């Protein structure tokens, strides 16, 4: 009772939250959209083969703006882009770009403006990279 | 400047006209000059002040006339047309009146290279030239 | 309730109280009357500055928006 | 080709459709978004065609290196502010090395002295006051 | 569709913002017109070659004060016009007016009214010149 034997998901005027779960399987990872970038809709015949140039595409031509943190895919609209101006007293910005590194938290789409070796830089991004950045170099200068 | 049939040939066209037309003693072939006859239109579609463009192309040339022309305007064409298709005929020539609305009555715009047209306070139209 | 709501300058502020407003603002001209809003503006500027002032017509809706003391009025 | 059949548009689906061939998501305000456009439009050198329609609508922008933010022609803010113990020459010389310097809003005032005059977006000029009383508190 | 021959922006009662935004473009800076300047209105078929030497006339014309800051260009009218007198402790006129000589904000048409070796001294003007101009001269004898 189901139609032509290709792959693809077929969406009559659905939502963005029931179409990105669709796209969560392929997308090994669960998604959050949120509220404000939850009320737009899409309809017509989808294809996924590889998720992450398809939802790189998407997200420029919708508007939107998203995050893999390595357990979930956030996805929030471009108006809802926070950035934030922060001063590093004790460490600098390439031993705070190494915990970056090697934590795996750095994302290429939304580097730190900044001067190399200096405490003061430049965070912009969704709330829940910029509310990572903050806290995460606020809590280092209280260490050291 | 658009056939190219000899002496003998127009003779034969004479002659083969002639035993069509039973009434006629004898057709007179005459030819004409193609420039004078998209000169003449012109000069007297300048003199009636009216508003046209010209399309020229290989084998016939043809002439727009556009815009929100008035009362008057579509008394002088008519006038001129119907004078102007007794003499020439439609084979060569051809006019075409088309008459619209106009769009910039109580409208703001800006003309010459960037043209646009503001519809409103808070509305641009920039059209497609 | 965000914890930028001070600013460094003093026409940012003022202007972070409009944009605060705004939501119930244009809710109010969604349900309010048309030319019984348009009436107050008219009515406050005659008394504000006097009779030189020149009329506004319905043409400000595209862009203008009105105060939120002659709105609730005609609301 | 490409391009935009735009019929009575907001300005903030316009841009949008813009921001495939700008690599880069745009973030218009609400005071922007009230004006309206129709036409046909078409994309083939959108950095110009982004300083055009900004100087015949009336409207700022700015890029930071990450989105593009648009605001109305009537929120510009300005400010002056004071460096006790850092010049102006290196905290601009801090701006050229980071990438927020623009050009079209540079900052007016004298080359070895603590005061000058600036202008520009909320987003630009929040930045560099902020970034500018942090760097007076850390020497 | 809009046929003229020649190049001019012909206003129908058009009301002082939508005017002086068709000359932001042979300007090549963004125009900012205040609020009470708005309400006054102006039609006809204007043409702009030398929009500097237009604005001015316009300026007296209609009645209007106007500034260019270097990035943008006020324009208020004549109303609102503000004064102040500062006294400055510890620097002199000469030496404020090489700051805005040498920096970029120096009118000519709005100078500074005062004593040429004195704290004190008298500048009027528009209202985006004024807070500035006030402004520095309490932040210069608070940095010396």
């Amino acid at each position: 009772k189901i139609p032509v034997t290709g792959s693809g998901f077929v969406a009559k005027d659905d939502s963005l939250r029931t179409f990105f779960d669709a796209m969560a399987l392929q997308l090994k990872e669960p998604v959050i959209v949120s509220k404000m970038a939850a009320r737009k809709k899409i309809t017509g015949n989808f294809e996924f083969h590889d998720p992450n140039a398809l939802l790189e595409k998407l997200s420029l031509q919708l508007g939107l703006i998203w995050y893999f943190d390595g357990q979930a895919i956030y996805i929030y609209d471009a108006s809802e882009m926070r950035n934030a101006v922060v001063s590093l007293r004790n460490v600098s910005l390439n031993e705070f770009n190494n915990f970056l590194k090697r934590s795996g938290l750095y994302n290429k789409n939304y580097p730190l403006r900044g001067d190399n070796r200096k405490g003061t830089f430049y965070v912009s991004g969704p709330p829940v990279y910029v509310d990572m950045v903050v806290n995460a170099a606020t809590m280092m200068d209280k260490q050291n | 400047q658009r056939n190219t049939m000899s002496k003998k040939e127009l003779e034969v066209l004479s002659q083969k006209l002639r035993a069509l037309m039973p009434y006629a003693d004898s057709v007179n072939i005459t030819l004409m000059d193609d420039v004078t006859a998209a000169g003449q239109a012109e000069a007297g579609l300048k003199q009636q002040a009216l508003p046209y463009s010209r399309r020229n192309h290989k084998g016939g040339v043809t002439f727009v006339i556009q815009g929100a022309l008035d009362d008057v305007e579509i008394l002088r064409a008519r006038q001129f047309v119907d004078s102007y298709y007794r003499t020439w005929g439609g084979r060569y020539v051809q006019f075409a009146i088309e008459l619209k609305d106009d769009w910039l009555k109580g409208r703001s715009f800006q003309y010459g290279a960037e043209g646009y047209i503001k519809m409103s306070p808070g509305h641009w139209y920039f059209p497609s030239p | 309730e965000d914890e930028d709501v001070t600013f460094n300058d003093i026409s940012s502020l003022s202007k972070h109280v409009d944009e605060g407003l705004d939501g119930y603002r244009d809710y109010l001209i969604k349900y309010s009357d048309r030319e019984l809003v348009q009436f107050f503006e008219n009515a406050q500027l005659k008394r504000q500055y006097g009779e030189e002032t020149e009329t506004v017509k319905r043409d400000k809706d595209e862009i203008e928006k009105p105060s939120i003391f002659a709105l609730l009025p005609a609301y």
